[PDB]
């Protein structure tokens, strides 16, 4: 049940690169599964924190605790302002 | 693509319910994750004076990034 994310990964990669830069058939796919692994590797770390408190729900505060512990410090900055705005 | 980010989130063991905000903050986190992986891959591709982002470049980005130590199962180094 390790489902893949959408082809919308293609377009996120295209906007990430300069205009003079183009992308391969399977480099599209390598990212598609590297980001599929990214969702499971984060959900598992945050699930353990949820269980530490016998909490039956996973929120945005747990995913951001997970990415802070797992080592994505470049991500938690902008993601906090994004999550608080989603509730603003 | 909110539904799949939930589907994969609960497919792999998750604790029961998922709050609506978790997949929304995840897609954005997945957006920033593709960026850094694609930034790091193309930096390797452009350093080799290639204008094509190929499967080899993502292997180099995962390899020497200690942040992506968990991804080596997909790329044969």
């Amino acid at each position: 049940d390790r489902f893949l994310p959408i082809a919308n990964v293609s377009r996120i990669m295209k906007r990430s690169l300069p205009a003079n830069a183009k992308i391969s058939k399977e480099s599209k796919e390598t990212v598609q599964e590297c980001v599929s692994e990214f969702i499971s590797f984060v959900t598992g770390e945050a699930s353990d924190k949820c269980q530490r408190e016998k909490r039956k729900t996973i929120n945005g505060d747990d995913l951001l605790w997970a990415m802070t512990t797992l080592g994505f410090e470049a991500y938690v900055g902008p993601l906090k302002s994004y999550l608080n705005r989603y509730r603003e | 693509p909110l539904a799949r980010i939930k589907k994969i989130m609960k497919a792999d063991e998750d604790v029961r319910m998922i709050a609506a905000e978790a997949p929304v903050v995840f897609a954005r986190a997945c957006e920033m994750f593709i960026l850094e992986l694609t930034h790091r891959g193309w930096a390797h591709a452009e350093e080799n004076k290639r204008r094509t982002l190929q499967k080899s470049d993502i292997a180099a980005a995962i390899a020497r990034t200690e942040v992506f130590d968990f991804l080596v199962d997909i790329v044969p180094r």
